[PDB]
DNA sequence: CATATATGCCGGTCTCACACGTGCCTGGAGACTAGTAAGCGCTTCTAGTGGCGGTTAAAACGCGGTAGACAGCGCGTACGTGCGTTTAAGCGGTGCTAGAGCTGTCTACGACCAATTGAGCGGCCTCGGCACCGGGATATATGGTAC
DNA sequence: CATATATCCCGGTGCCGAGGCCGCTCAATTGGTCGTAGACAGCTCTAGCACCGCTTAAACGCACGTACGCGCTGTCTACCGCGTTTTAACCGCCACTAGAAGCGCTTACTAGTCTCCAGGCACGTGTGAGACCGGCATATATGGTAC
């Protein structure tokens, strides 16, 4: 027999199955197709790796082995597709990012 | 004894950080950010795909719906790479049956 | 002995605030006004901590992200000083009146 | 059987320097003495309306006690998505 | 021409304006500026409804989510009213069972 | 034999078509007997408010018929209304009449 | 010959405009927008008049509101005159702008 | 020469008059035209992504209401 | 004051959209069955509450003075008015047919089922990342002074 | 130029949270069943589009000049920086138990099905509300000029 995880099919690290059950336990609509969890479960995977990435660089900049929220605030608000994806959403723990208007300045 | 079964993406978002930066860890709120995002993103696509759904009188969420979500959520260049992400897993499911 | 300038530990404290993620209300303050506030809603509620710091990270976000606006809306004022009024109408334009 | 000591001015335990702090991490150099007592106001409005909207999702669950996921629902709710505290 | 049949408030638009104002009538405009609110307010509960019905693992939206919705979505004085309107009609509606 | 749930409840607002809306929506996996109920008399209550006020916006106006401004009048006027449909578009609705004070001539 | 002094007419003029619920835009030109900024997006498109319709009144509301968010914008900096940086600031604290 | 251009001084000007607007500087013409066709395209957009779902060459006033709904500027009295 | 013109009003005149009566047709509402969601008992035990005292960092206060708020001036021109001229919007029109969108036939697909099995979870243990500390390297802002 | 005071960046130290091993076990996988959603194609005919040529109204451009934006200046005091003194946060620990969270029983509730029956629809009307409007009446802005 087989059991391979439909995750392996389609060649993704995020588990197929479970998006497929919460779309079928979520009220979205009668009936949910197969292609349907697959397609999703490969934007959340790119969303991840593509703000992972950002911020594991933040982390090194940083001089710091573990991503902590600052270094995924950094991420999202220094990328201008994120940080408007995340326009309505605080980050806990993450600050802002260091931003003095010009005309308090000295001069 | 022994607490309840509390479901989380995390295994992924390691699995997803080990891929793209072998030696960088996460911390345990850094991964309640990661899990927080996965769902906020999971909803809205879902939302906007029932929505479509609705509109066209159709009782089911296809991988159609989706793209069509993606697609109008999403900001330009993220959309584009999402959509073809996606139908690249599509594909290579529906050959994988 | 020695004195900065008025204007020169401004400075100093936003790039030293601006740096850091610490929330920047004392805990206790913080947790008796939301208790005062909740009981007049309603008597005998318990919070789990981590509701009372939910609380104040968004409460601390929003404050921050007012600030900036109320500091445009002075600036656009030729003032480099925040007033009730710039407050005022950063809070009329973003629709909470 | 015991008693519970009464809340009162709790605002104002939102002091000076801790708005300050606030403006300075949201890029403000002068302050005006009247901000002080404006965003006490602000604050207390804003607090009220989550809480409000928290412990309406409370009684709901038929609970005495306000979870962290109330608190997100109503932030939820008011346009004040937060992540890092689950949901 | 065969017909093709698409619904609407406006008979009960009409059965309320003559309880509240019998003299008076109604433009077809205004009528879909009506059925614009009504289909708004039924998504903007039910939705709600919905969000309470799944926080709490909960199958069913009964009217005790419809109420708590109510209260959520529904200013002061309009929830008050709303909530005494919709108790009293279920009161009235299992009394005639 | 056979009677509608609206005048069961004394609703002029249909039960019986807000329980399919319901049933239909995907709102739930199932709906309570009362929800339908509520929901279509929560509904009627807002439009009975709404049409009272834009009635008198109507008389205030010295119309008969009520058209889309007498329900902007109607819906800006009012507190609670306006924060119920802030973000709300009333269309061929227009403004309230209402200039900046210091606009006004010395 | 007769004149108003500058500012009566303007201010006759928001009186009118406050007073009447008609489109403000000239119905022909916005449409040819609408047509002219679809074809960006697919081509060989045709619209419901009612869409077009939909269209400028959801525009004239949002311009009507935007210049209420600029008029207290020029008046917070002492002016009477509605300038860019006055739409700008609108924009920007409304989160439009970053 | 441009469709833009059809939106003139004078409709910018009424519009200004509307939401009370007593004195209007010269740059602000363009300024508005600049704006507007952001409002346009984000909603147009929108509206167009709902046409090519629905497998249709014509946008309809639900594609357009749909489409303002998204974008936080629900419409009544075309279909919502 | 008087004079100009914008705006409001009346009463009449018309027209077309509203709101009415008439099918008709579907989408519901009275049974009725049958299975599960959830209400409501009882138990477990987590984590929320309240209380105390050592320490000390944060808050508060008053002082002194500077730099920014604010008001008053005065200059220049960008506007608002109104006019005469040009342009194209609107309109009523007569086609002309793309395509919205309805019906009717037929797979392919998705739900449901209900045994089978490894993915993912709660524990549990444990070092290595990092929080915190103090030393010595700059970097800047302000003050003393020579020219 | 000189000097004072913040902040950097360095290891060094020690704590405890991330992250990896386990073993248990549900939710997901298989693979077979069956009902229907929706794909496809034909057909209809609604309504979107387009070329036309009047007829105004609205846009245009121009030229006048005023009230407003704007930069300068001078006044004064409110707000910053800082020293000293006060206060209550924090920490780390108690001790106590409310109520959150979970389980098992158990049954009204609800959905799923047929049948029927009338509620809500598209249609077709004809008629009064309101749009227009001519010309008249009223309200208000603007200036003249002589106190
Ligand atoms: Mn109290
Ligand atoms: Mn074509
Ligand atoms: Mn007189
Ligand atoms: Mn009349
Ligand atoms: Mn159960
Ligand atoms: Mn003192
Ligand atoms: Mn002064
Ligand atoms: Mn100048
Ligand atoms: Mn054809
Ligand atoms: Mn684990
Ligand atoms: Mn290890
Ligand atoms: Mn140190
Ligand atoms: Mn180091
Ligand atoms: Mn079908
Ligand atoms: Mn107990
Ligand atoms: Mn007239
Ligand atoms: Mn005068």
């Amino acid at each position: 027999r087989k059991a391979k995880t439909r995750s392996s099919r389609a060649g993704l690290q995020f588990p197929v199955g479970r998006v497929h059950r919460l779309l079928r336990k979520g009220n979205y609509s009668e009936r949910v197709g197969a292609g349907a969890p697959v397609y999703l479960a490969a934007v959340l995977e790119y969303l991840t790796a593509e703000i992972l990435e950002l911020a594991g660089n933040a982390a090194r900049d940083n001089k710091k082995t573990r991503i902590i929220p600052r270094h995924l605030q950094l991420a999202i608000r220094n990328d201008e597709e994120l940080n408007k994806l995340l326009g309505r959403v605080t980050i806990a723990q993450g600050g802002v990012l260091p931003n003095i208007q010009a005309v308090l300045l000295p001069k | 004894r022994k607490r309840s079964r509390k479901e989380s993406y995390s295994i992924y978002v390691y699995k997803v950080l080990k891929q793209v930066h072998p030696d960088t860890g996460i911390s345990s709120k850094a991964m309640g950010i990661m899990n927080s995002f996965v769902n906020d993103i999971f909803e809205r696509i879902a939302g906007e795909a029932s929505r479509l759904a609705h509109y066209n009188k159709r009782s089911t969420i296809t991988s159609r719906e989706i793209q069509t979500a993606v697609r109008l959520l999403l900001p330009g260049e993220l959309a584009k790479h999402a959509v073809s992400e996606g139908t690249k897993a599509v594909t290579k499911y529906t050959s994988a049956k | 002995p020695h004195r900065y300038r008025p204007g020169t530990v401004a400075l100093r404290e936003i790039r030293r605030y601006q740096k850091s993620t610490e929330l920047l209300i004392r805990k206790l303050p913080f947790q008796r006004l939301v208790r005062e506030i909740a009981q007049d809603f309603k008597t005998d509620l318990r919070f789990q901590s981590s509701a009372v710091m939910a609380l104040q990270e968004a409460c601390e976000a929003y404050l921050v992200g007012l600030f900036e606006d109320t500091n445009l809306c002075a600036i656009h004022a030729k003032r480099v000083t925040i007033m009730p009024k710039d407050i005022q109408l950063a809070r009329r334009i973003r629709g909470e009146r | 059987k015991r008693h519970r000591k009464v809340l009162r001015d709790n605002i104002q335990g939102i002091t000076k320097p801790a708005i300050r702090r606030l403006a300075r991490r949201g890029g403000v150099k002068r302050i005006s003495g009247l901000i002080y007592e404006e965003t006490r106001g602000v604050l207390k409005v804003f607090l009220e309306n989550v809480i409000r909207d928290a412990v309406t999702y409370t009684e709901h669950a038929k609970r005495k006690t306000v979870t962290a996921m109330d608190v997100v629902y109503a932030l939820k709710r008011q346009g004040r998505t937060l992540y890092g505290f689950g949901g």
